[PDB]
């Protein structure tokens, strides 16, 4: 069995400008098996309205998938990506990062 | 520039939990077009890119009954790898397979694909010849004398050739304005001073289109890789990707480091560089 | 379009 643990990259559909519309993306990459959790997280409280992609593979089998969901940065809040999975002891929370 | 069509099947069995979860997807270049879900409302074939909803309801209908036949296929291999691994009904598998075709600039045929993966690794495979298989171990080889009695390299074969090659070029013409168009990658620099006496220089490509790019950085020159980290190439979810690659430097020797882009929409590949 | 595949491994 290949189990493969996920790269997580937390960022946004366009440069962050505070007061604008936007969309908050949590790509998850380079895993197996398919089974996995992914929620955005708004202040720490899950995001309901979030929308992902539909499971797909890459040339050495490991999956990805994209979730996201629109929304307007502020100074104030803080988003980060909440990711479980198999090869992880516990899950792994991602804070979104303005320059990566 | 060269194109491709490529299926994707993912089935994962579901013990003590019933019918395995499945789902196809098609893509052509890196423009996804069609799914199926096993979980989803409306068991049939659907329709993921604009281009494509004009097609009309035998097209759907087709696509259905086939991609619903693909399904039904894994749900079976699934129970026969069991067997042929001995392995207990306690835990979950996943049997993977990929197949497609590229074309040249020319929209002619340049290569075919047809490939299973088991739990995460190499099962067997169709070889470039398109006449001959690869097993990947004494199981596999089982599934390879079957195929070579049932002429499946054949059929496979004339499908890779013929109808894969004649629709990618049809879906091509149809989604013309998505799929020939090359957008060319927004570049920028971004710094952190890390301490006095190191500080990361971040090259960035923004909302380019294919996926396809290279972002290297170079020292006096120098193709240089120790203390660099280049991201996966990510979407946007606007149809465009994103990349960044970064380095650490020591503070004050910025003007030594160049950051190269190369891209398919670049008439000539970007330097960059860092300035305070 | 898809293939026309039934074979089984």
């Amino acid at each position: 069995m290949i189990q493969r643990t996920p790269k997580i990259q937390v960022y946004s559909r366009h440069p962050a400008e505070n007061g604008k519309s936007n969309f908050l993306n949590c790509y998850v990459s380079g895993f197996h098996p398919s089974d996995i959790e992914v929620d955005l997280l708004k202040n720490g409280e899950r995001i309901e309205k979030v929308e992902h992609s539909d499971l797909s593979f890459s040339k050495d089998w490991s999956f990805y998938l994209l979730y996201y969901t629109e929304f307007t940065p502020t100074e104030k809040d803080e988003y980060a990506c909440r990711v479980n999975h198999v090869t992880l002891s516990q899950p792994k929370i991602v804070k979104w990062d303005r320059d990566m | 520039g060269s194109h491709s069509m490529r299926y994707f099947f993912t089935s994962v069995s579901r013990p003590g939990r019933g019918e395995p979860r499945f789902i196809a997807v098609g893509y052509v270049d890196d423009t996804q077009f069609v799914r199926f879900d096993s979980d989803a409302a409306s068991q049939r074939m659907e329709p993921r890119a604009p281009w494509i909803e004009q097609e009309g309801p035998e097209y759907w209908d087709g696509e259905t009954r086939k991609v619903k036949a693909h399904s039904q296929t894994h749900r079976v291999d699934l129970g026969t790898l069991r067997g042929y691994y001995n392995q207990s009904e306690a835990g979950s598998h996943t049997v993977q397979r990929m197949y497609g075709c590229d074309v040249g600039s020319d929209w002619r045929f340049l290569r075919g694909y047809h490939q299973y993966a088991y739990d995460g690794k190499d099962y067997i495979a169709l070889k470039e010849d398109l006449r001959s298989w690869t097993a990947a171990d004494m199981a596999a080889q089982t599934t390879k004398h079957k195929w070579e009695a049932a002429h499946v390299a054949e059929q496979l074969r004339a499908y890779l050739e013929g109808t894969c090659v004649e629709w990618l070029r049809r879906y091509l013409e149809n989604g013309k304005e998505t799929l020939q168009r090359t957008d060319a990658p927004k570049t920028h620099m971004t710094h952190h001073a890390v301490s006095d006496h190191e500080a990361t220089l971040r090259c960035w490509a923004l909302s380019f289109y294919p996926a396809e790019i290279t972002l290297t950085w170079q020292r006096d020159g120098e193709d240089q890789t120790q203390d660099t980290e280049l991201v996966e190439t990510r979407p946007a979810g606007d149809g465009t990707f994103q990349k960044w690659a970064a380095v650490v430097v020591p503070s004050g020797q910025e003007q030594r480091y160049t950051c190269h882009v190369q891209h398919e929409g670049l008439p000539k590949p970007l330097t960059l560089r860092w300035e305070p | 379009i898809l293939g026309k595949f039934l074979h089984r491994l």
